[PDB]
């Protein structure tokens, strides 16, 4: 989420932050640094893993044509989940 | 599909500003006449060529 | 649409026309701003056979 | 009966008059001028806000730059600005005037009218809708309302 | 199956749309107008 | 042959040179009016030296057709000035008053950037 | 050098000069030229201003996007000074006023404010400090303006020892209060002169020359800790200068003598105005102060600037004062040292 | 004109620079209810021309 | 087929000549023009009471840009750069890299709203409905710099306007 | 026929071909090549000396009567010795037909002004001179028409940079608009879009 | 929306904001990427 640097400036979800000697932080004096506080990396991690009963599952992101291109995810490895390359949802084969 | 709609071309006689003004005003009436045919004769189907 | 009959008569006479039958302001004759969803047709190339691209 | 109070109320009066009687000089350069004309047209009727439609540059208080500013045209735009009596404000209307827009990379186009004149309001769009321009004009009115010319004078 | 639904003219088309010029005739003849005007002068003179 | 070409105005350099001198005289006499008409802050001497500098930079040409086009362009430039189609900004663009002097020696270029 | 202040580009509007300058007093005569020269080469310019934002609009076109930053400040608030300097590498003090107001006198503008800026800049770690003083600064001067200049100059040198102090002569230019001052004396029939404009020698300097000298001082490691005198090339008698000014403005020149006592009441009489006075006692005392010759100090040539002759630029300034052959008649110059 | 700008906006999402006609056809099909509104506009337009 | 707009020869009998003389002297056709402007005086004006009333728009309206998310809150944009390639004005600037969790995501997504022509090509090109032009058109600013949107600004616009953006997409996606 | 394929018009193709031969038979002194496109457009390629004679014949001949000059422009092709292609597009109302006449020139070879034939050509030739630097002999008033006064170069040449060499801003020190070398806060981004696979075999060129 | 409320999302703003231009809350642009070239840091000790 939004942490702060020693100078007090917020760190963006891309890791950007002016360091101590960077004059460019003068642009924020009397104004503000726009930062989006909903870090997508943290939000996708909150989602639970779907347990499915097949070796291959498909994801379109939900909402049909309002989602992403439909992709098929292999679930043979049991040492990791299958992750959707588009939306980051995770799937795991139950039993096998 | 302009060869499937009916309209008249207004023609001037003196080639001055007034006749050109009359032609433009009459062309507006013909456009309404054409729009009337487009509304009635609008066909169904796809709206862009089916060649991806 | 809300003009009194006297004002309606006055402006009809002044303009020489029956303005009330063709008001330039829109009331309830316009289409709803919410519509049922469409279902658009597909073109002639949506076929499962006899549809080789080299023929079209 | 402090001087701060009187200066404060006199500021409000002159600010009220100036924002309530804004006379624009529209520099209709290209497409954006059409939307500017739709802001004067009946639906939005800019005149009802006290913003007279067609005012001469001699009496204008605000210049609206509505369209692409080319290099060949830049000197003439600066000349009109220099001849505007004060207080004078500039509204930059549309992508071309804001920063070059579609023609930003052209050899013949000034990349934003703010290279030529100081700009008070930037209205985005290509073109901005007539309502968007009106929103921007009303934004300029509130900017004038915030002015503190006499308060600053009193504290000099 | 859901039928195709797209914007189309209503069954039977739309009603007639006027487009020809219509500038109606009004007023009196030239004789009548000049008669009224001359009659006004005479009554005023009298 | 491929060296047998269509002329513009001059059939050889001597004919071309006459046109150059006629253009130079026209520019030389125009400068006092230009300084007055555009109310420039340069002297007539500065304007005439600028005219001479512009003619000198093209002194190495030996192709009459190239010289013809230089004179054609120079005359268009003169007409723009005489007719007052130019504004004062256009006239003053020959003098680059707002451009700082770029360094010319090797060391000075070395200190500022990468360009030769 | 931090990686953001390494110069890049070719010195134009979109380049990076590596200069981050806080310019106090940027909204005045000298400030507008300084900001323009910083903006041309792609510097980051911080402009603290006391005035209305509307009064700073002419500065906005001088820099590429984001290169001119505006802040509010108050000369008596050291926190507003700190916010404006703490990111800068150079601070330029152009704050000054030719008259005293109820809220600020010559001690405030020329002593207290410059010392506050210098002290805060030193604490903030600012590397370079450029302070504009006056050629004729002197604690024995009859002009209170010039006496405060002398005191303020001494305090800045104590507070910020590595400061660059520039001591210019009267500056002429389009927005000057020098040539325009003399031109506007014509707006009244009388043209008074202490003595007859004699016993006063002036060495005025062109505004752009001062600006280039300031800019070159920012870039010159040698200039740190020094005091410069910026003067024009030619010394003139105040009577000849004013006579030349009227000649260029195509005005009828009517001299008439006056002593200081009768020249102080006219100064007082216009000091009553609640705005910029047309003239004041102090302005007259400064105008009739002979320009010091200070050969122990470096000048424009030490910074690689050629002083611009007044005759080459008088028309530029005074053309607007004309009523509607260019004999001009160059003014007589005192023989060079 | 303001009402015809609405037809532009309802098919393209822009009042003027629609970018709607493209090589191959048009970008999108007409929204449901648009032709009825064009009919209502066209029905009264010739009266507007007469007033002009 | 063609028609003549002005090829009528006036009749030259007393009745007609005197009708035209009456028009000339009694200004009748000028009076008729006065009647038309008087009729308009008594018509209701077409003016709406902005900003309390607003001009009608449609779900297709192309306004201020915004970056969208999936219902989970994950960003939709997977840094394909189709939007940046198609942008007719070159108004989009994108940089990308693997995110900490390995996801393909942008580290820069800038739109110069003063280069943008508001054509909507970017939202047509986007394969995942990440970039859209929302319904907001009231975002004029006092400085040029405020119209140079970076990714933070655009994600904030998405979070700000998603309620309306989603409903507008729901209303038009079957036409797309 | 195929709903997505443009239909061919073989009658017009034959008519235009026959008229193209007709023109080439009558003006052999100038006509270098005649071709008809697959979408039925006739192009007459001529030696530049034939501008006035060919255009005059096409305007005035009873079986031609190309009274209208629809458009006149140039194309810059740097790989050719004569880099500039001059294109005249003519319209015949009598025969409801169009024709294109093309010739060529280099940077130093004048072309004869067609203003005597079509007074429409006056401004079109000024535009070609302004944008391409092609000189037209005996033009009544040849000068720039689209570029700024004093502008240097011809910006529609393929080797003139898109953003030019100079740009304008107002300078407060000199109180006027000034010109300075172009610097861009964001450089224009060149995209390489061409596929490395051939798209149209019918247009393949010998190795 | 009293009849057809919007779909709820955890990330949608619960507090709408008006146009913040000209205030201390105004947007200020900045580059969102990290430094690309790392410079060599000299050792903090003398050679010898
Ligand atoms: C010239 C003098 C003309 C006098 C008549 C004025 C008048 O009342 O006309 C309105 C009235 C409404 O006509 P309308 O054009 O159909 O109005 C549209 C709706 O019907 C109107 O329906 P509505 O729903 O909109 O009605 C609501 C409206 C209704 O308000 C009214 O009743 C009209 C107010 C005008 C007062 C006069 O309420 C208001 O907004 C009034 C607020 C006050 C507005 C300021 C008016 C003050 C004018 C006097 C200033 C003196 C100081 O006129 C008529 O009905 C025709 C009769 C005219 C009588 C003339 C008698 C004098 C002989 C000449
Ligand atoms: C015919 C000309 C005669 C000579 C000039 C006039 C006489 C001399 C000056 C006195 C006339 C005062 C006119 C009325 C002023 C009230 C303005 C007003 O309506 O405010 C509405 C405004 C309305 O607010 P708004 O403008 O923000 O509303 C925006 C638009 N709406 C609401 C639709 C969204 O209310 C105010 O905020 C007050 C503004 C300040 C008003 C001035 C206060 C000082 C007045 C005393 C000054 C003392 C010196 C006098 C000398
Ligand atoms: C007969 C019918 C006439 C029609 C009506 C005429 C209008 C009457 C109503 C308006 C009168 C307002 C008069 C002020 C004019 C506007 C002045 C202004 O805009 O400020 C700019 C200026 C700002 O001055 P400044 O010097 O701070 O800013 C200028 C900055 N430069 C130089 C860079 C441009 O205001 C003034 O100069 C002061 C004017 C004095 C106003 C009177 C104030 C009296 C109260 C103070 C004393 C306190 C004790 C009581
Ligand atoms: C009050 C003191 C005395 C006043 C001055 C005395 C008279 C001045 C001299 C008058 C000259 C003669 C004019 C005669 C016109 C008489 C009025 C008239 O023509 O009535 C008919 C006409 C409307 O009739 P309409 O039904 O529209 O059409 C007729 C059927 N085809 O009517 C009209 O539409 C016109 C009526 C309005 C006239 C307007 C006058 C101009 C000023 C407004
Ligand atoms: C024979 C031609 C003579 C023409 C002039 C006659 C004349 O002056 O009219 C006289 C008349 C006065 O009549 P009086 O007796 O006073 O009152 C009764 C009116 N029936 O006066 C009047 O009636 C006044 C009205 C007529 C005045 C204008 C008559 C001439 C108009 C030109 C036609
Ligand atoms: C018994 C016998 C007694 C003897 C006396 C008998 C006399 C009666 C018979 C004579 C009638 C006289 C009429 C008086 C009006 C003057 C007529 C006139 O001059 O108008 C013609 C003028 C030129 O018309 P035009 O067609 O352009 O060219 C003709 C020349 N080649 O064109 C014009 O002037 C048109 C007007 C131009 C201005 C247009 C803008 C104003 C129009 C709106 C005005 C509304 C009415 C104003 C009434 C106000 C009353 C207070
Ligand atoms: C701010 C607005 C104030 C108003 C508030 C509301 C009240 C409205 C009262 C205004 C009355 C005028 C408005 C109506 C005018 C429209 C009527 C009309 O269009 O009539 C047209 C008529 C026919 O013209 P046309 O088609 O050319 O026919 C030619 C051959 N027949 O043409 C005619 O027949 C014209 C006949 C009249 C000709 C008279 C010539 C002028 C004589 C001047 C006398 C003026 C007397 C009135 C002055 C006021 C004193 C009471
Ligand atoms: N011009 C000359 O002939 C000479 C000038 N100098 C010195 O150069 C410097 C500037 O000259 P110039 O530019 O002509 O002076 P100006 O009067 O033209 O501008 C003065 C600047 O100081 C600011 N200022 C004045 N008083 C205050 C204050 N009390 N609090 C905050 N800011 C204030 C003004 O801001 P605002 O606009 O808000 O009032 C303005 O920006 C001064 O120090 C002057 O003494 C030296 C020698 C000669
Ligand atoms: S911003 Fe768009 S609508 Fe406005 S002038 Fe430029 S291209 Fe035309
Ligand atoms: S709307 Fe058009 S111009 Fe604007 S960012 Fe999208 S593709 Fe580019
Ligand atoms: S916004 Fe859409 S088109 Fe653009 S880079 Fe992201 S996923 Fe690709
Ligand atoms: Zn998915």
């Amino acid at each position: 989420g939004v942490r702060t640097s020693p100078t007090g400036e917020k760190v963006t979800h891309t890791g950007q932050v002016y360091d101590d000697g960077d004059y460019r932080k003068v642009r924020f004096v009397g104004r503000q640094k726009e930062v989006n506080e909903n870090f997508a990396i943290d939000l996708i991690a909150e989602q639970p893993v779907s347990q499915v009963g097949s070796r291959v599952i498909s994801c379109d992101g939900g909402g049909g044509a309002l989602g992403h291109p439909r992709v098929y995810i292999n679930l043979d490895k049991e040492t990791k989940t299958g992750t959707c390359g588009y939306c980051g949802l995770q799937f795991r084969q139950q039993h096998h | 599909v302009y060869d499937q709609v009916e309209f008249d071309v207004p023609i001037g006689s003196r080639g001055d500003c007034y006749d050109r003004y009359l032609c433009r005003v009459e062309e507006m009436r013909q456009s309404i006449r054409i729009i009337s045919q487009c509304l009635n004769k609008m066909p169904p189907g796809e709206i862009k060529v089916d060649d991806a | 649409a809300s003009a009194t009959r006297f004002i309606q008569w006055l402006r009809n006479w002044a303009s020489g026309r029956d303005l009330q039958a063709k008001l330039q302001l829109r009331y309830q004759e316009i289409s709803k701003r919410t519509q049922p969803p469409p279902k658009l047709p597909v073109g002639p190339s949506h076929k499962l056979s006899n549809n080789y691209y080299c023929t079209r | 009966s402090r001087g701060e109070y009187v200066v404060a109320k006199l500021d409000d009066l002159i600010n009220w008059a100036r924002r309530s009687s804004l006379w624009p000089m529209t520099f209709g350069l290209a497409c954006c001028a059409v939307e500017m004309m739709h802001m004067a047209a009946p639906r939005y009727d800019m005149d009802r806000f006290g913003v007279v439609f067609r005012a001469s540059p001699r009496q204008s208080d605000v210049m609206i730059v509505a369209g692409t500013l080319t290099n060949k045209m830049a000197p003439a735009l600066r000349k009109v600005y220099d001849q505007m009596p004060e207080p004078r404000y500039v509204v930059s209307m549309g992508s071309c005037a804001n920063g070059g827009g579609y023609y930003h990379y052209s050899y013949s186009v000034v990349r934003g009218c703010d290279r030529i004149v100081p700009v008070d309001i930037y209205v985005p769009g290509c073109p901005p809708t007539a309502e968007a321009l009106l929103y921007g004009i009303l934004q300029l009115q509130k900017k004038i309302k915030r002015e503190k010319r006499l308060r600053i004078w009193y504290r000099r | 199956a859901s039928k195709v639904k797209q914007d189309m003219p209503p069954v039977g088309g739309y009603g007639p749309i006027d487009y020809k010029r219509n500038l109606p005739r009004r007023g009196l003849s030239g004789y009548s107008m000049f008669a009224v005007g001359i009659g006004a002068l005479l009554f005023g003179y009298w | 042959a491929s060296t047998s070409v269509k002329p513009i105005f001059s059939r050889d350099m001597n004919e071309a040179k006459r046109r150059v001198r006629e253009l130079y005289r026209a520019w030389y006499r125009e400068v006092p009016n230009t300084v007055h008409l555009f109310q420039l802050d340069i002297s007539v001497k500065q304007g005439r030296d600028k005219v001479r500098e512009m003619f000198k930079k093209n002194a190495h040409i030996t192709d009459p057709r190239v010289v013809d086009l230089l004179v054609i362009k120079g005359k268009m430039e003169l007409e723009e000035t005489i007719k007052v189609w130019k504004q004062r900004t256009h006239v003053m663009r020959f003098f680059h008053e707002t451009e700082a002097p770029r360094p010319k020696d090797f060391l000075s270029k070395f200190y500022v950037g990468h360009d030769p | 050098l931090h990686h953001a202040v390494i110069p890049h580009g070719k010195g134009g509007r979109s380049s990076v000069s590596g200069i981050v300058a806080t310019v106090f007093g940027a909204t005045g005569f000298l400030g507008r030229y300084v900001v323009n020269h910083l903006g041309r080469m792609g510097s980051q310019v911080i402009v603290p201003h006391r005035c209305e934002p509307y009064d700073t609009m002419h500065l906005r076109p001088m820099g590429d996007l984001g290169q001119i930053i505006f802040m509010d400040w108050n000369g008596r608030d050291k926190d507003s000074i700190r916010r404006a300097v703490e990111h800068s590498s150079v601070v330029i003090n152009l704050v000054g006023r030719e008259w005293e107001t109820q809220n600020f006198d010559f001690e405030d503008v020329f002593v207290k404010i410059p010392q506050a800026i210098a002290q805060v800049s030193k604490e903030a770690g600012v590397e370079k400090f450029i302070h504009i003083s006056h050629l004729n600064a002197d604690i024995k001067s009859s002009s209170k303006y010039l006496r405060s200049k002398a005191v303020g100059e001494k305090e800045v040198r104590e507070t910020f020892p590595e400061a660059t102090i520039i001591k210019p002569a009267e500056i002429f230019g389009r927005e000057d209060r020098f040539l325009n001052y003399f031109a506007n004396i014509r707006w009244f029939g009388g043209v008074p002169l202490i003595s007859l404009g004699k016993k006063t020698v002036k060495q005025p300097v062109y505004i752009v020359d001062v600006t280039k000298g300031i800019i070159n001082a920012i870039k010159d490691p040698d200039a740190r800790g020094k005091t410069f005198a910026f003067v024009g090339p030619s010394r003139y008698l105040l009577f000849d200068l004013v006579q030349y000014v009227f000649a260029v403005a195509h005005r009828p020149f009517l001299p008439y003598p006056l002593p200081h006592f009768a020249y102080r009441w006219i100064g007082r009489l216009f000091e009553i105005s609640p705005f910029e006075p047309w003239t004041t006692r102090d302005k007259v005392e400064r105008i009739h102060t002979t320009d010091k010759i200070l050969p122990h100090l470096p000048g424009l040539e030490d910074l690689g600037v050629e002083a611009t002759p007044l005759e080459l630029k008088a028309i530029e300034v005074l053309r607007r004062h004309r009523t509607y052959i260019e004999d001009v008649q160059p003014a007589k110059t005192i023989p060079t040292s | 004109r303001e009402k015809m700008f609405e037809f532009y906006e309802r098919v393209s999402g822009a009042r003027m620079h629609a970018a709607y006609v493209r090589p191959g056809g048009v970008h999108q099909d007409l929204p449901l209810g648009l032709m009825d509104d064009i009919y209502e506009f066209s029905k009264n337009f010739s009266l507007r021309i007469d007033e002009l | 087929t063609y028609k003549y707009v002005n090829l009528r020869e006036p009749s030259m009998d007393m009745k007609s000549v005197t009708d035209r003389a009456a028009q000339t002297l009694l200004w009748t056709e000028l009076i008729r023009g006065l009647g038309m402007t008087l009729s308009y005086l008594f018509r209701e004006p077409a003016t709406i009471n902005y900003p309390f009333e607003k001009g009608p728009l449609s779900p297709r309206f192309r306004g201020e840009h915004a970056l969208r998310r999936y219902p989970s809150g994950e960003e939709r944009c997977i840094a394909c750069k189709l939007c940046e390639a198609v942008c007719p004005a070159q108004a989009i600037t994108i940089e990308a890299e693997p995110r900490a969790d390995g996801s393909r995501r942008t580290t820069r997504y800038d739109i110069d709203m003063t280069k943008c022509i508001y054509c909507g090509f970017c939202q047509e090109a986007c394969p995942v409905d990440a970039i859209v032009e929302g319904p907001n058109f009231e975002f004029s600013t006092e400085t040029h710099e405020e119209l140079l949107y970076n990714k933070e600004k655009l994600l904030n616009n998405g979070d700000k306007w998603e309620a309306e953006i989603a409903a507008n997409i729901q209303a038009d996606y079957l036409y797309r | 026929t195929r709903p997505t394929v443009r239909p061919r018009n073989d009658v017009a193709h034959k008519q235009l071909s026959a008229f193209g031969e007709y023109v080439a038979e009558i003006l052999p002194k100038y006509v270098q090549q005649v071709q008809v496109s697959c979408f039925n457009e006739l192009e007459i390629c001529i030696h530049p000396d034939g501008v006035i004679p060919v255009l005059t014949f096409l305007r005035d001949h009873s079986n031609a009567q190309f009274k209208s000059l629809a458009d006149l422009t140039a194309v810059d092709i740097p790989t050719r010795q004569n880099r500039f292609e001059i294109v005249y597009n003519l319209l015949s109302l009598r025969f409801n037909s169009r024709i294109r006449v093309k010739t060529y020139t280099d940077e130093l070879t004048p072309i004869e002004s067609s203003v005597p034939v079509y007074k429409a050509a006056n401004w079109y030739e000024r535009e070609i001179w302004d944008m391409f630097g092609v000189f037209f002999a005996n033009h009544p008033d040849l000068r720039r028409i689209l570029t700024d006064y004093g502008f240097e170069g011809h910006p529609f040449r393929k080797d003139f940079p898109l953003s030019g060499y100079v740009e304008l801003r107002y300078d407060d020190e000199v109180k006027r608009v000034v010109a300075e070398p172009v610097e861009l806060a964001q450089e224009f981004r060149k995209f390489d879009l061409n596929s490395p696979w051939e798209a149209f075999p019918a247009y393949r060129q010998p190795p | 929306p009293t009849v057809k409320p919007p779909t709820a999302r955890k990330f949608i703003w619960t507090n709408h904001k008006f146009n913040l231009s000209g205030t201390p809350q105004q947007y200020v642009p900045y580059s969102t990427t990290r430094k690309k070239i790392q410079e060599w840091v000299p050792p903090s000790t003398p050679y010898k």
